[PDB]
Formats: C-alpha cells, structure tokens, sequence
C-alpha cells in the first residue's frame, strides 16, 4: 500500500487535516493505511474510518442515482435512443462504488471485526458490515442480489443482538444502527412495516432512558432520535 | 429515508 | 491517453453528463480526451471544458486555502510543534494544484490557441492560460513565480488587446476576461488601484452598451456586470 | 475578490 512507509500517527493526523480540508478521498486513503496498520482503532479513529469512506460513497451514491434516473428515462416509450454513452458511464461509476464498498468491506473481514471484543467497536464494526453491504445492494440486479441482501441483514441483525445486551437504549451507536437496519427495511428488504415498527419501538425505548443522561449526552441522543422521527412522518 |  | 479508445461525440456526451452527477474529474478527463483528439472545440464544447477544470482546480484552491492558513499558524509565536505533516500534506494538494494547471495550460499550448482564430474562441483560451497561471501564483514562492505572473499577465493582455479591438463592451467572454484580469491585478500584482480601474471602466463601458441588446444577451451581460460591482464594493 |  502507498500508505505503508508513512507512521500510523501522521496518517491519523493526516486524516484529521483531509477532513477539514474536505478532501474526503485523501482522508479514506489515510485512515486506510492506518487500518493497515494492523493495530485496533480508537474511538475517535473508528469515527474518522467511517467519516471519510461515507463521504466517497456518499459522492458515488448520488452521481449513480443521477445517471440511473437519465438511463431509465431513456427507456420510456417515445424516448430517442442515444446510444450505449448512459449505460457505460454508470457501470463505470457503479463500478467505482463497488469498488470503494469491497474496500470497505475487506478492511472489515481483515481484521478490523475479528478483533473488535468490546460492544462499542464490534457494534460498530457490524454496523459498517450492514452499511456497505446496504451500498452494494442499492445497485445489485444479478445472480447475487439476494445474498447481498442477505449478508447486510445478518451484519445488521448480528450488531442489533449485540446492542441489545450489551449497550442503553440511548447510546448514539445502538441508536444509529437502528436507524440505518431501519431504512435497510424500508428502502432494501421491501419491509415498510418492520422499518417503521423498529423506528417507533427504538424512539420509545430512548425516550424512556433520556432521564439517565446528562445534558451533552441528551444532546447527542436526541439528534438521533429526531432522525427516527423524521423516517416516521415520512413513512406514515 | 434518512439514514444516520 | 485512457480516452483514445472513445469517440469524441461519446466523450462530449459523457462530459455532459458528469457535469450533471457533479463527477468533474470524470468531466475533465473525458473534456480532455476531446481536446485530443485534435479538431478545434465549439463554443459549448469549449465551455464544459472550462466548467470541468474549474471546478477541479476549485476544489484544489480551496483545500490549500485550509492547509495553508492552519501551516501559517503553526508557526506562529507559542504554537506547538507538530512535526512535518501539515506541510507534506499541503505539498501534496499543491503539487496536485499545479498539476491539473499544467495540464490545461498544455492543453492550451498544444495546440487551442494556435488554431483558434475567431475572437470569441481565441479570447476565451487566453483568458484561459491566464486563470491557469493566475492559479499557479496564487501557490508560488520560488525561482519563478515572478516569471508565473508574468505569464498571467501577458496572457491576460494579449486577450484583452482581441476583446477590445473585436468584441462589443457587452459580450460576456470580454466581460469575463476583465472580470478576472482585474482579480489578478487586486490578489497577484499588489495592484489595487489597476484592478478598481479596469473594474470600474469595463462596467460603465457596458453600461453604455446594454441598450443595443436582446432581453436574453442584456441577463447574460448584467448577471457579469454584477460581479464586477460586487468587487468594487468589496474594494472601496 | 469574485472572479467569474
Ligand atoms: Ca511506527
Ligand atoms: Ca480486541
Ligand atoms: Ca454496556
Ligand atoms: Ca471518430
Ligand atoms: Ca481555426
Ligand atoms: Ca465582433
Ligand atoms: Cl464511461
Ligand atoms: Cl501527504
């Protein structure tokens, strides 16, 4: 890897530097080779790590979805054939996300989930294992869609069993997982009913816990919270 | 749908 | 080159569409493989290719902007030391930066400019080669960045010679031109009192000249215009 | 400063 002469510190302060600058490509590459590293990420390491990979994935979503929506257009009845231009150049992008989403992925399965013991970076961890395999399957149409889907429900459901056991009811990780296992349901798995009944039984269980938390940590909560709500008032 |  | 392979009216059309999924990288990669394939660019053909570099170089600009700012702190009385990285880093983006420049002025060079003999195409690359070398002294401290200015400004002046000569006081590719000619004067040049006269003259000049226009031309020409008195203000 |  380019990233393997440079110290895991410069690559983290790096990273911290990408951020502000908004180079979100440079800030993946960093926290990739710190991950290479080989050593367990901190907390605030892990939150880079996601940061700046859902930013590029972020870019690519969008761009994929804009060309989506002009290739579809361009097969309605009474719509001018332009040629093979539209498909190519969204493969090439699909192609660019999948890329970043086995990236992703494999840093994952080596080793970043295998070490993970505690519940805060194993949760985490699992939940990016959703995540991503959430992003491929939002572009997947062949011999391997279902498994795809498959694959992000188990990671989901596997951090979701962990959550449960191990972490409040309020905690911003436990509480942006169900979120994000939420909109799997809703936009993925065809599951309106399950997307919405585990955004209303997450905003209740927390509203119930808020007493416990200070004022920074109600803070971080609710934002979350107002995320599960926001779905809500758009789903119902 | 909003995701975190 | 990687679009050698690819027509030119399949790089045009997926120019258009980069610009349309916000992926202007792609945008410039493909408007460059265009521009090599060695016939002369139409006017909107020639303006995604502006867009495209722009908005590449743009980004560049203003991640240096942050990195700079940060390593001109460090090194202000009482900062701590924190070692090479903020300046390898800036480095990284700038070497970037200067790059993407000498890419498009070698575009420029080999061979728009020779080829274009029409004032409104030969006007627009060299206001090009100036904007190019206008970005490449924004970041030059060396040998050569007096030489850098120089180019700047003799490229500048030189499309400001054809303006004058071919183009109405209106026409937005001269509007433009002084536009940026008179932000290379305030920002580059020490030159202030040059930037608010040209400022000041190309607005009045065009004022005058707005009664001989279409509705669509007198937008065009207007939405300019503004610009320049928004410098005025910000400079008096 | 504004440029175009
Ligand atoms: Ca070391
Ligand atoms: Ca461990
Ligand atoms: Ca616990
Ligand atoms: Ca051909
Ligand atoms: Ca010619
Ligand atoms: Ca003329
Ligand atoms: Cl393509
Ligand atoms: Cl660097």
């Amino acid at each position: 890897g380019a990233m393997g002469s440079m110290e895991r510190a410069s690559l983290i302060q790096k990273a911290k530097l990408a951020e502000q600058a908004e180079r979100y490509e440079d800030m993946a590459a960093f926290m990739k080779g710190a991950v290479e590293k080989g050593e367990e990420l901190s907390c605030e390491e892990r939150n880079l790590l996601s940061v700046a990979y859902k930013n590029v994935v972020g870019g690519q979503r969008a761009a994929w979805r804009v060309l989506s929506s002009i290739e579809q257009k361009s097969n309605e009845e009474g719509s001018e054939e332009k040629g093979p231009e539209v498909r190519e150049y969204r493969e090439k992008v699909e192609t660019e996300l999948q890329g970043v989403c086995d990236t992703v992925l494999g840093l994952l399965d080596s080793h970043l989930i295998k070490e993970a013991g505690d519940a805060e970076s194993r949760v985490f961890y699992l939940k990016m294992k959703g995540d991503y395999y959430r992003y491929l399957a939002e572009v997947a149409t062949g011999d391997d869609k279902k498994r795809i889907i498959d694959s992000a429900r188990s990671a989901y459901q596997e951090a979701m069993d962990i959550s449960k056991k191990e972490m409040p009811p309020t905690n911003p990780i436990r509480l942006g997982l169900a979120l994000n296992f939420s909109v799997f349901h809703y936009e993925i798995a065809n599951s309106p009913e399950e997307a919405i009944s585990l955004a209303k039984t997450t905003f209740d269980e927390a509203m119930a816990d808020l007493h416990t938390l200070s004022e920074d940590s109600y803070k971080d909560s609710t934002l979350i919270m107002q995320l599960l709500r926001d779905n809500l008032t758009l789903w119902t | 749908s909003n995701s975190l």
